[PDB]
DNA sequence: AAAAAAAAAAAAAAAA
RNA sequence: UUUUUUUUUUUUUUUUUU
């Protein structure tokens, strides 16, 4: 018979300096932090794709109604929520003829066809960037669906429809957004199914991706993503402490070189002089040899921690007082020793491990609903279970769909206040710019770090990668 | 008739808040008058203010801040509002609004000192909601208008209808606490009595080979059948350790370390629980790492233990509920139980298509909430139970561990309702 | 000084002789575009560094 | 050629 | 890849024992 403590739901900042726990509702009524006077849109694609994009944009200019408003709030419209202008006029459109996209697609080699498709769009995007007077804030790339069946690993191109690079990932999304880092072009890829799906139909006659009740959140997350990629700040945290830098480390496998080489990626989140929250990447990827180490060598640890520390000094000036390092994998002693050496005397280094594999499943006594999100069971001063995934009353449903699994938080290194540690990751679960959801199941550091890891292992010729998330998510 | 709400305010500074409030109220179907948005340009502005306040202003709203307290125009229109209040006999005609944290209630103007002020200082949402109660309770006229955007925004304001409430609630985990352990874990020096190229997995009772010793919770001579040579083993070679000390963590030396002596208990518990499924005659499906155990169709009386149905049919696919057990000792001595769903073609042979099994599991679990998982897990625990409150996992002829049939219960100080 | 010049060009400005060099009526007046002093992304360069 | 306690990459579906 | 989440598959690694 054990006690579990509840930690207060975080509130995120909006326009006029006022706070709100919900993000979609908060920006729906209060407005974003900064003004993006206008959004200059660039679209690459074919004829039958641009029409659907224009139709969807016209749809989302007007309000869209959801079936059950308690679970999913009303969408007032892009101009209503973000007070920014972004219409169908001014779209810099680039052609991709159906025959041309067909020639490369019907290729026996998946890697070769993927590289050809990536190059075809990327060269046109580069040309539009360099040899034209028009300025494009964000480049929407739309691709057909047969491409979506036959442009990733383990996709067997049907034999009757075969007509006719290995150092690149066969995933179209990662390769595309990887080779574009040298030119700093904000890009966001569309599937045509993600677009006005009603044209796409299955055998039963209903649309295969029926979003009849969930058109609202589709618009919510696409509009928020477009606003973020164009340089806007949708929301900001309110409980961020001064002198706290976080970092979120993740490890990813690379298939190009012999041995995975385990590329590591990090994402920063820290306060700045004033109230501006600096939430950028920490991208100096330090490749870690050996098949299954996931523990990083001392020299790379020193380099990563220093490059983080000047990434704080150049904007705030002085040494951090407490650093709370997060990662999916456990920390052994030798990397922490290297970290400590770079860490200055007043700085309090904290190494926290995060894992979802622990099989804890709290079933409440009665009720067709799960435990309420925010509940935390403290095993001891070093370790605890925090239900970052669960029910939150405002959204009328649980953030989980089956019975949720809590998050296992252990302060592997350092001392840390475990209650304070739990009081910070649940705040980090709110900064999901890529999706307009109430909260995310994992902290955004370890999520955007995962994304930047997944994007950089597609191309091996990246040098000095951008640290802006708009080029990645 | 009077169907306008006038928002007095300090024009040089407070335009932003007033514009926001006016837009919100117009969206909410309430007619709104203010200088920034509704004043007609190139007109006698004071005369229009007098006309609207005296004639059509049903409700008066003052935005009070550090500026608006000493502004002349707000004072004049405030006096006119007081006069028309005296004319109308309505004490709720005027509702001042507090915007500035710095404007203490001590220094606010006297005629609004007498008045109660709706707070906007901390949040602009609670204050707007309080305006909403103030307007329906005093019955301020409201045009329904679009009747869809209006009521949708009205609901969107109250983010407040479902908040955390302080109420005790109990939670039943998927963990089974280990009530007791055998007195000692034994380290027999079998040596050449146990053949080197032999497998301890087919042995009657759980046992792990560590160094040159056999580690188990059984008696020394409980393995005579599979190890006939062990008939002449000497019990003085036993390396009994006080198991409770290992659970505490007190015992640690060259022979065994705390780190590995807890890994040598969870494996024994795992093998004992596997043998327990084998004893209960439940069927096995190989998962990626573990092996889950399910019940056949017809083995149970009408395929339902207690009052919940555990084996069923959709079309041709027979679905079976299954549980997998894993032993850990970090939080407590615990056997965690995870739930799984499997599918068969005739109720006996598991479908070999992994994609078919995954899709079938998704289609079934599409509509099972908490009371569909918890009750079935508990029913399976009761079926594996030997008595009313617990069952036993056996590692020896006389040594057993009692595993309670009820899950580890927690308590929540916060709850909610549908 | 940049902010001041932007503020000046926000308002109309007059040349000495209007018929020769026409007056500038305001940035939004001519280009129908929003470009204000609020929202400039500034990148500091200290004097010691250029010295 | 095992074990348990940790690791990632992929596919399928239904939810927001 | 608009997302999120829960599963299902493999594969791998470490520490120890022969
Ligand atoms: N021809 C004009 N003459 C005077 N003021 C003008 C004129 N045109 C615009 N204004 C603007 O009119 C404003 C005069 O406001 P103020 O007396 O200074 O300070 P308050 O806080 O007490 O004004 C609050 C009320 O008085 C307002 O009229 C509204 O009706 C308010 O409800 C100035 O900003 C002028 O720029």
């Amino acid at each position: 018979m054990k006690e579990l403590i509840y930690i207060e739901e975080p509130k995120i900042l909006f326009a006029h300096g006022q706070k709100c726990t919900d993000a979609r509702d908060g920006l729906a009524l209060f407005g974003p932090l900064n003004n993006l006077y206008g959004i200059k849109s660039g679209v690459i694609g074919t004829k039958q794709g641009l029409k659907i994009f224009r139709d969807y944009l016209d749809h989302i200019q007007k309000p869209i109604y959801n079936s059950n408003s308690i679970t999913r709030p009303m969408f007032p419209g892009f101009e209503a929520v973000f007070d920014c202008k972004w219409e169908s006029t001014g779209i810099t459109f680039k052609e991709v003829t159906n025959e041309d996209i067909g020639k490369f697609l019907y290729n026996s080699s998946t890697h070769k066809r993927t590289y050809d498709l990536v190059s075809l769009f990327i060269d046109k995007i580069i040309s539009a960037n360099k040899n034209e007077d028009e300025n494009v804030d964000v480049w929407f790339v739309i691709v057909p669906d047969e491409i979506y069946k036959y442009c990733r690993p383990n996709s067997v191109l049907p034999k009757e429809m075969v007509q006719t690079t290995y150092n690149y990932d066969a995933q179209f999304h990662d390769q595309f957004k990887a080779r574009l880092l040298k030119h700093t072009i904000p890009t966001q890829i569309f599937r045509e199914s993600t677009l006005a799906w009603r044209d796409f139909k299955n055998a039963f006659g209903l649309p295969i991706r029926d979003f009849s009740k969930i058109e609202g959140h589709l618009a919510w997350t696409i509009s928020t993503a477009a606003f973020y990629k164009a340089g806007g700040k949708p929301w900001k945290l309110s409980d961020v402490r001064n002198g706290v830098c976080y970092l979120g480390l993740v490890y990813k496998k690379v298939e190009k070189s012999k041995n995975p080489r385990n590329a590591c990626c990090a994402a920063q989140m820290f306060l700045d002089n004033g109230d501006g929250t600096v939430f950028k990447g920490e991208v100096g990827p330090w490749y870690n040899p050996k098949n299954g180490q996931y523990h990083l060598e001392p020299k790379e640890a020193k380099a990563l921690l220093s490059q983080s520390l000047q990434s704080y000094k150049e904007q705030i000036g002085e040494y951090p007082k407490e650093v709370f390092i997060h990662a999916k994998t456990r920390f052994n002693h030798q990397e922490w020793d290297a970290f400590l050496e770079v860490t200055p005397k007043e700085t309090n280094l904290v190494g926290v491990t995060i894992s979802k594999t622990k099989p804890l499943k709290l079933y409440k006594t009665e009720g067709d609903y799960t435990i309420l999100r925010g509940n935390a069971y403290v095993v001891n001063e070093r370790s605890a279970f925090l239900w970052t995934v669960g029910y939150v009353p405002k959204i009328q449903t649980a953030l989980s769909m089956e019975v949720p699994n809590p998050l296992f938080i252990e302060i592997n290194k350092g001392e840390a206040d475990i209650k304070q540690v739990l009081k910070d990751i649940l705040s980090l679960t709110k900064l999901n710019y890529n999706a307009c959801i109430f909260a995310d199941g994992e902290p955004v550091t370890l999520r955007f770090a995962d994304k930047i890891g997944e994007i950089l292992t597609a191309s091996t010729d990246i040098k000095t990668p951008p640290l802006a998330f708009k080029y990645y998510i | 008739m009077r169907n306008k709400i006038f928002i007095s305010h300090a024009t040089p500074d407070d335009n932003d808040f007033t514009r926001w409030l006016a837009l919100k109220l117009i969206g909410l179907g309430y007619e709104v008058w203010c200088d920034i948005l509704f004043l007609d340009k190139g007109v006698d502005f004071w005369s229009n203010i007098e006309k609207v306040i005296r004639e059509d202003t049903c409700k008066f709203l003052l935005v009070s801040s550090s500026y608006s307290n000493q502004r002349e125009g707000v004072l004049k229109e405030l006096a006119v509002a007081a006069k028309v209040k005296k004319q109308l006999k309505d004490d709720k005609f005027i509702i001042p609004l507090a915007i500035d944290e710095q404007l203490s209630y001590d220094d606010i103007n006297i005629d609004i000192v007498r008045l109660n002020a709706i707070d906007f200082k901390m949040s602009w949402a609670r204050g707007l909601k309080d305006i909403l109660e103030a307007f329906e309770k005093q019955k301020v006229p409201k045009e329904v208008a679009d009747a869809s955007k209006s009521n949708l925004l009205y609901q969107q304001i109250f983010l407040h209808d479902k908040s955390v409430i302080e109420k005790e609630e109990i939670y039943d985990s998927n963990w089974l606490s280990i009530l007791s352990f055998p007195e000692e874990l034994r380290f027999h020096e079998y040596n050449w009595m146990l053949p080197k190229r032999f497998d301890v997995r087919e042995l009657t009772f759980p046992a792990v080979r560590y160094k040159n010793y056999l580690c188990t919770f059984a008696w020394a001579y409980d393995f005579t059948y599979h190890l006939p040579k062990t008939e002449t083993y000497h019990k003085s070679k036993t390396i009994r350790i006080p198991t409770e000390e290992i659970l505490s963590g007190s015992y640690d030396s060259n022979f065994i370390r705390n780190a590995e002596c807890k890994r040598l208990i969870v494996q024994l518990l795992n093998k004992a629980f596997e043998l327990r499924m084998k004893d209960k005659e439940v069927q096995e499906y190989e998962m990626s790492n573990k092996t889950a155990y399910w019940l056949e169709k017809g083995k149970l009386e009408k395929d339902k233990f207690e009052k919940t149905m555990l084996v069923g049919k959709q079309k041709d696919k027979n679905w079976h509920f299954a549980i997998s057990g894993a032993s850990k000792l970090y939080p407590f001595p615990v056997l965690m139980i995870s739930s799984h769903i499997f599918f068969t073609a005739d109720g006996k042979k598991l479908i070999d298509s992994s994609s078919v099994q995954h899709s079938s599991r998704r289609r079934q679990g599409k509509n099972w909430w908490n009371n569909t998982w918890r009750t079935k897990l508990l029913a399976f625990i009761k079926y594996l139970s030997d008595d009313d409150t617990s069952f036993y996992l056996e590692m020896g002829s006389e040594e057993k561990v009692f595993v309670s049939n009820e899950p580890v219960k927690f308590k929540g100080n916060v709850s909610y309702n549908i």
